[PDB]
RNA sequence: GUUAUCCGGAAUGAUUGGGCGUAAAGCGUCUGUAGGUGGCUUUUUAAGUCCGCCGUCAAAUCCCAGGGCUCAACCCUGGACAGGCGGUGGAAACUACCAAGCUGGAGUACGGUAGGGGCAGAGGGAAUUUCCGGUGGAGCGGUGAAAUGCGUAGAGAUCGGAAAGAACACCAACGGCGAAAGCACUCUGCUGGGCCGACACUGACACUGAGAGACGAAAGCUAGGGGAGCGAAUGGGAUUAGAUACCCCAGUAGUCCUAGCCGUAAACGAUGGAUACUAGGCGCUGUGCGUAUCGACCCGUGCAGUGUUGUAGCUAACGCGUUAAGUAUCCC
């Protein structure tokens, strides 16, 4: 999925010297998504090393039965804050252009989202991946704490 | 010799010293490195005295009628 | 020094953050009783006494690092919420719970230090020491 | 649909929820009054805080559950979470209070030691300028190239004499002290701090600071001195289309001293203060310990400050990085 797409340019003696930066993330909607970023003279080029780039950066998201986050997250990339929190099943995604797309290729169903700080798409995503990824799921935690499941539900 | 760290001592100390000082402030009067100092000095003297009139009112009393030091500002 | 909580905790989240397994403390019942919780809950290794000129440290060993130093998915957070400025107070039906109850909270309350599950279950509110990741 | 009004989005006045090295932003620097926060241990009290019960916070509205107009809007019944205030019964961890304790915070005494710290009083030499002589006898001085200027009334040069003021070469160093400003020829006197080693002692006396106070480069001003050099202004010579500038020749205020006033600077680390905590490497200054010898090193180390690279982490990037711009608390 094409999230942006810029001309960036170069300048040499001879004049501008026009390149496309295209950002692009990837994702099976089931719960396997990354970023990627890509640059070339021609569209369709940059797009297509855009997705070799996310393919090879590519991570999971943890979900819950309900296709939803396991908890409330922030994050930090640059100057782009992201904040995520769960939702209950039928709000679908709510959220700005690269955290919303970023999500939605995810695959996560509910989810709630803001980005605080800068407006930027590139450095939205890698925010986004940094708070989904350093999600814990219960699981782990009561393998880390050392406590059973229930002890914790409560 | 008695309590050379009791508040009654460390407040005749500074005393003294300050009465010590003020002969010299008089005789130059353009030494101000001193006379900061003496500012600083007086501080204390004035923080140990505020600190003794909350401890024990008798003590501090007695001590400021006894070194002649003047009244205190809170009035 | 004017917070001693404030500063066992920072302490631990600077040794944490370090990748150290060790920390020396000062000890004190607030800060034995929160390292007696802190281990019950499963946040922290173990810890011991130590004593010298009539100083008292708590040492604290801490959970190792994940499967290498470089590639850490997880650190372990702390953040003070009733500080000397502001001190916050809940009622029973306001007891914060951490992210869905994955980590926990600390409260002072008149029957003594506990997590926020020992509160809901006895109904009792008070004083919210701090939070933990 | 357009216009107007209000909230939103706006994290764009920020408690939740921002910042202040370079983007707007740290008072120039201290001393300190109110004010705010404040180490550990035991007891007390119960003001906050917490739990239970009662009174009330009118009805209508909002929320939930039914019922009625064919539905809905609207109407009707019943009920309640919040949250506020008041009474009463309990709980005693944290803040607060009351009583006693404790040193690691802050001080006092003792003994050391470095220092351009400050004020005051003595002394010293180069160099320069002018004046008085002797020699000597045409140019000196100056510029990119010149000219004004000084010179046969004897300049410059050189030797000898006096007199005066101001500044202190080498040492000097990516060194020392100071709160900052600043402080350096030498000496002596009066005095401020700083740090280190010992338990010798007090036992929280702490940190910050609205107002307020003191200090505060240079220029400037008032009054009296002083006046060599330098030199705003001013004048002449050039350069130039012009030159009220750069360059040169002269040169008044001022620069100095005494007694005041002014209170500003890129007063800069463009970085408020205190505390706690987080790799190192290479350095320096002051001290202490052990070793080396029994006195100078030397080594290893403990502190206190000071400088350069750099891990974690932070940052928009540059970079900062135990002297944070890191992780936290408090005040301005
Ligand atoms: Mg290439
Ligand atoms: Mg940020
Ligand atoms: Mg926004
Ligand atoms: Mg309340
Ligand atoms: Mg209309
Ligand atoms: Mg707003
Ligand atoms: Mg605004
Ligand atoms: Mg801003
Ligand atoms: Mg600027
Ligand atoms: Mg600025
Ligand atoms: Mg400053
Ligand atoms: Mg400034
Ligand atoms: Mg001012
Ligand atoms: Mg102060
Ligand atoms: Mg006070
Ligand atoms: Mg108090
Ligand atoms: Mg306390
Ligand atoms: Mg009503
Ligand atoms: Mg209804
Ligand atoms: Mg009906
Ligand atoms: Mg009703
Ligand atoms: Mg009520
Ligand atoms: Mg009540
Ligand atoms: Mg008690
Ligand atoms: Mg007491
Ligand atoms: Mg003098
Ligand atoms: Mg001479
Ligand atoms: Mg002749
Ligand atoms: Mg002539
Ligand atoms: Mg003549
Ligand atoms: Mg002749
Ligand atoms: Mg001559
Ligand atoms: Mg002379
Ligand atoms: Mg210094
Ligand atoms: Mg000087
Ligand atoms: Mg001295
Ligand atoms: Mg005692
Ligand atoms: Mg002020
Ligand atoms: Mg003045
Ligand atoms: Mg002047
Ligand atoms: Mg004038
Ligand atoms: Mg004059
Ligand atoms: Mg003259
Ligand atoms: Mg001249
Ligand atoms: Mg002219
Ligand atoms: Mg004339
Ligand atoms: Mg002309
Ligand atoms: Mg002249
Ligand atoms: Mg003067
Ligand atoms: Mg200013
Ligand atoms: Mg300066
Ligand atoms: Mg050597
Ligand atoms: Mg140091
Ligand atoms: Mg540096
Ligand atoms: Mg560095
Ligand atoms: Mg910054």
């Amino acid at each position: 999925n094409v999230v942006q797409v810029r001309r960036v340019t170069k300048v040499v003696k001879g004049g501008k010297h026009m390149r496309f930066r295209a950002i692009v993330v990837v994702g099976d909607k089931k719960g396997q998504v990354g970023v990627g970023v890509g640059k070339a003279k021609e569209v369709v080029s940059a797009v297509q090393k855009a997705a070799v780039d996310a393919r090879r950066n590519i991570i999971t998201v943890p979900m819950t039965k309900y296709l939803t986050f396991p908890h409330r997250n922030e994050a930090d990339y640059g100057a782009a804050r992201v904040m995520l929190r769960p939702a209950a099943p039928g709000t679908g995604v709510i959220a700005g252009g690269a955290v919303r797309t970023v999500l939605e290729m995810a695959g996560v169903e509910n989810a709630l989202g803001k980005q605080l700080g800068s407006n930027n798409a590139l450095n939205n995503a890698r925010a986004t991946i940094v708070a989904v990824q350093t999600m814990r799921q219960f699981s782990d935690v009561a393998r880390d704490r050392g406590i059973p499941m229930e002890e914790l539900w409560k | 010799e008695e309590n050379k760290g009791s508040v009654e001592f460390q407040v005749f100390c500074f005393t003294n010293k300050i009465r010590r000082l003020t002969l010299h402030l008089e005789l130059h009067k353009k030494d101000y490195s001193s006379q900061r100092g003496l500012r600083k000095t007086l501080g204390k003297r004035q923080r140990l005295l505020a600190y003794l009139l909350k401890i024990n009112g008798v003590r501090y009393k007695e001590l400021i009628s006894k070194l002649n030091i003047r009244e205190l500002k809170t009035r | 020094g004017k917070d001693t909580i404030a500063d066992i905790i920072t302490c631990i989240r600077n040794a944490d953050m370090n990748r150290k397994g060790t920390v020396r403390i000062v000890s004190t019942n607030i800060t034995e009783n929160i390292v007696k919780i802190l281990l019950r809950e499963g946040f922290i290794e173990n810890a011991r006494k130590h004593q010298e000129r009539n100083k008292y440290f708590l040492v604290l060993t801490l959970r190792h690092r994940r499967n290498k130093k470089g590639p850490y998915l997880n650190t372990f957070h702390l953040k003070r919420v009733s500080r000397p400025g502001l001190r916050i107070y809940s009622n029973y039906q306001r007891i914060p719970r951490i992210l869905g109850g994955m980590g926990i909270a600390i409260l002072s309350t008149s029957r003594g230090i506990m997590t926020d599950r020992e509160a809901r279950l006895e109904g009792i509110g008070g004083e919210i020491l701090c939070y933990i990741w």
